[PDB]
């Protein structure tokens, strides 16, 4: 989807990964050693999104123990492929916010329908299943083994955030990087790298405003090859593309990026349905940015600041978009008809016809009272704006509400967003649901086996008080390309107040093992025996009996608060829970003398500001004149390069040699 | 001169309000210009004109509007020097009008009218009018002193009447044969938005039609300023078409045509004036807003008020001018 | 050329002419009388361009083959009758013939004239198409021939009673469509002018579209042939060119939002017209980075749109430039110069790969960096940077003169008949800097005599047209100006596609040397040639049944008046009228064609009914540019579809409506908001 447009419009931000071979150094035919220099380029931190490995599709192992070893083998490959040197963050989905619950019900309920017609586990990955518990302890063993059995892993921390940790997968990564920026000692040249598949990661890399960033993913259109996605390269495009003249206020690419990623969230996101006149594959992102730059000189400020909206500014933005959809709807119907006879030569609304606004709200809501339409179409704007505010905060200030959700299946037209300033926005943070509450609110009727047996009565019984929330069949509102490719599974939204009363009646009937799985916890952290902090923490957390010790920017760069782990025993031995299988390297048990497992916690939250740090060293520029001229004036247009250097902070000067600087004067007059 | 683009540009009518000076009505509402005009008329003609009623358009329009627009109070001198009734405002009443003149909203309205007049005109014909003075209309003052006017020898019943008239501006040039057709009168009011607005509009058009029809000015360009003194839309009218538009309005179709009644009443008033005073007899024609039934035609006496009124209204220049005329 | 771009970008402008003849009125297909209502929409004026008809060479695809002058005169008369019939004017006929051209023009057709001689010699191993020029004996026979036709049509057709015909033969100084422009501007300065006087022109040049916007008369159009299927006895289809509709287009496009100064569409058009004069014209070579075929007109428009919000005003005003304003536009364009050079070079290489799948030394390499230096010494053959720097700056000064001289030439008439661009090439947009410091001036001068132009425009292969006395100073090697007459010249190919579009480098004619020799030959010229060697004033011919026919006779034939300021009239013509010499309206105007009975008979008429008077324009005035007073706009053709499909269409290159032609309604303004009538227009019919 988006990735193809990014590739074609921006060609240089994508590059192949030099996996080299098994014997990386020739001459002596030395096999790949971790301490060897990385051809891809030196890297400091690395974040893993475990979803891309736990659910790699490829539609195959069938039992849990079959693919645990496969996961370890594959994960070990990607780590070697990048070779982080400071920190390894492992992110696993927790209990996601209520907004994503509804967008997740339609995902699972559709698969239930995909099961029914197939009849004529893939749903065990969700947090709270026993498969996660086996997986959660599986990572702890792998982290301990790698550190204590690899010379190259002496000074690399590993932070594990299992499914027990509340929050979405990437949301854990985003909150962690922001916490590192609140420490005044933070090094502004810690190159990052995050591995994932979702297209939101490209935008979210720019949210951190860390220029030395990159994303790792395998080639979708292809040992599997992998593609580097250099965000620092992309920032060079954006600061050229978004540099428009005649501004009443000074140019600020940092705020420009914030606005740029903001408009990319109307075209498409995972919390709110797209506007009826907006389609990602129809190059709608170019439509908004073109509109955005035309109107930009008029306003006195940018659309958003540090994730906070400027309602007068956004009200003006889509105003001229509300004067284009008529042409857009006409173009869609015309091109669709033109496409109809293309292969031949070789209704309710009629969006192309005028007055569609009356038909759209009348048909989609099965009523035609003008007052009712006015009430609904005005209430849509208030809710839709709240979500955009909620999403923008969710990517800059963490989760601002654990219980908010969009209560309607369709988006308003571009015209209805008027009188925005009169609207009021209020959020309540609340607490995320327990994993069991998250399960049955997203698991369909065909996957009760993951759910504990006690709660199955409220799920499948016809006399269940909440059976209305569980329909076997639902209408499929087409509203899409041909039939079901984007069908809307119209499902009554779950009432929280009714739901919470019923589920808590079965807490007393669960086992202690499952009760242990019905509690939110905090992430952990491990340390090598040869690591610098191994004596320090043991001296404090195991010799002085310290309850909590506070960190700062250190040798690895990690920060936060460490607390002794009660379950951890210094004299114990960790045993691999997965039964060893042939064809794989046996993993021996290791005593706790060679590592330490300490509970971890981040710094207190603060209002993060979106501008670059101080002392930041910028790399070179691949963009010659031809590179940007083809973008500045190219309009619509249809590999080895250099990665050993031109990745990290090349040079040692924070500033650049320009104008009358003494050093700059030397070079310009050196030639003359 | 006003292209559609100017009214598409949303011109502001309130700019430079503080610069709006204005003269006093006491020396403005004087027959001296008409007196000089008649002075040359008898200078080359050599004989007194048959015209009997001589006055300004304001009195005529007020008394025409009286049968239906009676919210006016005034006092009129009726001096009859040399058998020619020189009707004009009572000069002591003019001083009292200064107190009656009194605020700020009304003055803002007159400034809006004069700014609209200045914006939609040109000191010179469009060809010879250079671009600099085209784009300098908004930066000039608004002088309520200098005016262009002409004397019209209209007629009702069997009496010839001379009426002066402040001509706003000619259409495209000055026609040396029938100048009346080329003349235009400029007026502006609040934009119409409901039935009460268009009723007040109709009354304003009634009085404007009376004014122009007494002067016989066909065209009416009528501005529509908004709440905050900005021109929004303009449109034109023809003098003869006004009664037909008024009495054939599809919206609020609902009596009779006040135009004929007003004309007949004005003719009766002229007959009253020419039958009441015989000669060299000063009167005071007045009407109270509470009267609503009659016209007050009283004569002044004591040989002091009469003499001072005669001297004020008619300077001795005209009085001595008639002396050689009788010779 | 650009006509195709106009058709593609603006589709609704073109419309077919309803060439309906022998209408079956009341059951009889009788021939259409001239007084019958026009199905094309009524018309007031008609300005012909005889140079749009008199070119046997301009249509060589078929075989007209005009051999005898009588045949071509009869064909021209028939064609003019046909075009007037399908046009049906009602007030005035203006007949324009190219006169003595301004000094900055014949150099542009010296290349064209020498090319016609150059390829003719190579073709040796047909009528003289080079005879159509002022001063030749042919025009003298043509000038008087049409005057008979004007007299004939007035005194025979009953529908030509109110028509006035104005004749401006080639003896009249000035270029053809420059005469039309000046004539309308004189009618513009009369205060009694009618703002709703619809006009139209028959013409072939593409400049006529821009000139039609220059006059700022909304009720205007152009008469044009099909030029679509004519490439291929039967009537050739014609196309209307409704410039009033085009004004609706440019109003939408040139409405850039967010300006510190008020929008003015008629002022924007003046800038828009000025935009189209770097991309292409026939007085200055185009910029090296500009090509109309490459849609460069769309380019300059884009840079124009981005620049305006920053600017405080428009580039030009009433034909006078704002040097700081144009400087920003030119400087901004200089950035795009590098990109397009490589883009143009790459695309043709990409194109050449397609045929490969199917099947003065240049070497500047504009697509390679550093071309700016390499460009100049390549052309001027001097490696010294000081020589290049001096030449490059000076040559920019002349170029700015031309783009200033040409703008006045289309708005205030010809400002100079001595200026001419002294270089064969244009400078890059980068060189357009420090413009405000430069100074500009002009001198009006005097026109060349018709013979003087002939030696400055005829090649060595056409000595017969020029008088035989001057052949010694023209073709013989002993002539002091023979250096101006080379048999062969170096055709600088300039890396084009075909030789026909190259640059015929010729030495520029010295003014003093050109005329000094002529003054030694004036004495021995014949009186007939001498009369043909003198420029005169135009001619007005008036019919007997016309309303103002008695008025002129009353003064120019009874009161013995000399000059009568005619001012406006029923036909709308204005100016000064004088009587021709001692000419009397008692003789007979003979027919000099010697009709062969091949086409009709053309009976001859005496000089009793009609009357011709020497004519003259109104006194010259500094003509401004804005719409008139009391002007009534026509009915809007665009309904919200092409309004949007041109605002956001970007690239859309994939029954006549005469009801939209001419003024519609009587109100000067459109009813909007609170205007009583507008309120009645919406509220009254609502309830």
């Amino acid at each position: 989807a988006l990735f193809r447009w990014l590739s074609r419009k921006y060609p240089k931000i994508i590059s192949p990964v030099i996996q080299d071979e098994d014997v990386d150094i020739d001459g002596e035919s030395r096999p790949t050693r971790y301490e060897d220099p990385n051809p891809n380029g030196e890297l400091d931190n690395l974040y893993l999104d475990m979803n891309g490995i736990v659910h790699p599709c490829s539609h195959v192992p069938e039992t849990e123990d079959e693919m645990m070893l496969d996961v370890f083998a594959y994960t070990e490959n990607v780590i070697m492929m990048a070779r982080p040197r400071k920190v390894i963050y492992i992110a696993v989905d927790g209990v996601a916010p209520r907004a994503k619950m509804n967008q997740q019900r339609s995902r699972r309920f559709r698969s239930a329908q995909d099961a029914k017609d197939a009849n004529e586990d893939s749903n065990a990955i969700t947090p709270g299943t026993p498969f996660m518990h086996r997986l959660a302890d599986s990572l702890r063993y792998w982290a301990a083994y790698k550190l204590t059995t690899d010379p190259g892993w002496s000074g690399i921390e590993v932070i594990i955030s299992d499914a027990s940790v509340p929050g979405e997968g990437e949301h854990k990564i985003m909150s962690y990087v922001r916490s590192l920026r609140s420490s005044p000692k933070h090094d502004p040249n810690t190159t990052h790298c995050i591995y994932g598949l979702a297209a939101a990661l490209i935008f979210l890399g720019l949210a951190t405003h860390e220029p030395h960033f990159k994303i790792l993913r395998e080639d979708v259109f292809a040992k599997t090859p992998f593609l580097w996605l250099h965000l620092n390269i992309l920032r060079e495009y954006l600061q050229i593309e978004l540099n428009v003249p005649g501004l009443s206020f000074p140019f600020d690419l940092e705020k420009s990026i914030d606005d740029w990623v903001f408009i990319c969230f109307f075209c498409g996101n995972d919390f709110l349905p797209h506007l009826p006149s907006l389609d990602v594959r129809d190059n709608s992102i170019t439509t908004l940015v073109t509109i955005w730059k035309q109107i930009l000189p008029t306003m006195k400020g940018y659309l958003t600041t540090d994730g906070y909206l400027n309602l007068p500014a956004v009200e003006r933005l889509l105003a001229e978009l509300a004067k284009k959809e008529d042409y857009i709807f006409r173009k869609r119907y015309e091109d669709e008809k033109r496409s109809l006879e293309n292969q031949k030569r070789r209704e309710e609304i009629r969006l192309w016809e005028p007055g569609y606004r009356k038909r759209y709200y009348e048909t989609k809501f099965h009523t035609k009272d003008p007052q009712k339409v006015k009430k609904i179409a005005r209430n849509m704007v208030q809710k839709y704006i709240e979500g955009v505010s909620w999403v923008l905060l969710y990517y800059y200030q963490g989760c601002p509400s654990w219980n908010w959700y969009y209560p309607y299946h369709y988006a308003p037209f571009a015209a209805d967003f008027v009188n925005l300033s009169e609207l009021k926005i209020e959020f309540v943070e609340g607490t995320p649901f327990r994993p069991y509450e998250q399960l049955m609110s997203v698991l369909p009727a065909a996957s009760s086996h993951n759910l504990p047996d006690v709660f199955r009565s409220l799920m499948s019984d016809a006399n269940s008080e909440i059976i209305d929330f569980y329909p076997e069949e639902f209408p499929l509102d087409m509203n899409g390309k041909k039939v079901i490719w984007q069908a809307i599974p119209l499902l009554p939204f779950i009432d929280e107040n009714r739901l919470l009363k019923a589920v808590q009646s079965k807490y007393d009937q669960l086992t202690e093992d499952e009760k242990f799985r019905n509690t939110n916890r905090s992430e952990i952290l491990v340390l090598g025996r040869s690591h610098s902090h191994y004596p320090t923490l043991v001296k404090e957390l195991y010799e002085e009996g310290k309850d909590s010790y506070e960190f700062q920017v250190d040798s690895s760069g990690v920060s936060g608060v460490a607390i002794k782990l009660q379950s951890f025993d210094r004299s114990g031995v960790l045993r691999l829970p997965v039964k060893q299988l042939e064809g794989y390297r046996h993993y021996p048990d290791i005593s706790n003398r060679d590592f330490l497992m300490v509970e971890f916690k981040q710094l207190p939250k603060s209002h993060a500001k979106s501008m670059i740090l101080s002392g930041l060293i910028p790399h070179l520029r691949r963009l010659t004149q031809e590179d940007k001229d083809s973008i500045l004036y190219g309009g619509t247009n249809f590999e080895n390069a250099d990665f050993k250097q031109y990745i990290g902070p090349h040079g040692k000067s924070q500033y650049l040699p320009r104008q009358g600087g003494y050093k700059a004067f030397i070079q310009i007059h050196s030639d003359e | 001169y006003l292209p559609d683009g100017d009214i598409d540009n949303s011109i502001d009518l309130s700019v430079g309000s503080k610069h709006f000076l204005l003269g006093d009505s006491v020396e403005l509402s004087k027959l001296d210009p008409i007196l000089l005009a008649l002075k040359e008329i008898e200078k080359e003609s050599g004989a007194k004109t048959k015209d009997r009623i001589i006055t300004w358009r304001g009195i005529m329009r007020k008394l025409l509007t009286l049968p239906y627009d009676s919210e006016e109070d005034f006092v009129l001198d009726v001096v009859s020097f040399d058998g020619q009734l020189f009707i004009q405002f009572n000069v002591p009443y003019l001083k009292s009008k200064d107190v009656q003149k009194q605020t700020e909203f009304h003055k803002k309205l007159q400034f809006s009218g004069y700014k609209f007049e200045k914006m939609a005109t040109l000191p010179k014909p469009w060809p010879e009018c250079t671009r600099k003075e085209i784009d300098s209309r908004a930066k000039s003052k608004c002088n309520n002193i200098e005016q262009y006017g002409a004397i019209v020898r209209t007629g009702i019943s069997r009496i010839k009447i001379l009426i002066g008239g402040a001509v706003a501006c000619t259409a495209d040039y000055y026609d040396e044969n029938d100048p009346l057709s080329r003349y235009i009168e400029l007026k502006t009011t609040r934009t119409i938005n409901q039935y009460k607005d268009m009723i007040a509009f109709e009354k304003k058009l009634f009085r404007t039609w009376a004014q122009c029809f007494l002067l016989g000015i066909p065209k009416i360009i009528y501005g529509f300023r908004d709440d905050n003194c900005i021109l929004r839309t303009v449109e034109e009218f023809s003098t003869n078409d006004i009664p037909l538009m008024v009495k054939n309005n599809p919206l609020n179709e609902q009596k009779e045509n006040c135009y004929m009644s007003s004309i007949n009443f004005y003719g009766a008033v002229v007959e009253w004036l020419n039958e009441s005073v015989k000669d060299d007899q000063v009167w005071k024609l007045s009407y109270a807003k509470r009267n609503r039934q009659y016209l007050v035609l009283k004569e002044v006496t004591d040989e002091n008020e009469k003499q001072q009124i005669v001297d004020s209204a008619i300077p001795a220049w005209f009085k001595e001018w008639r002396s050689e005329l009788r010779n």
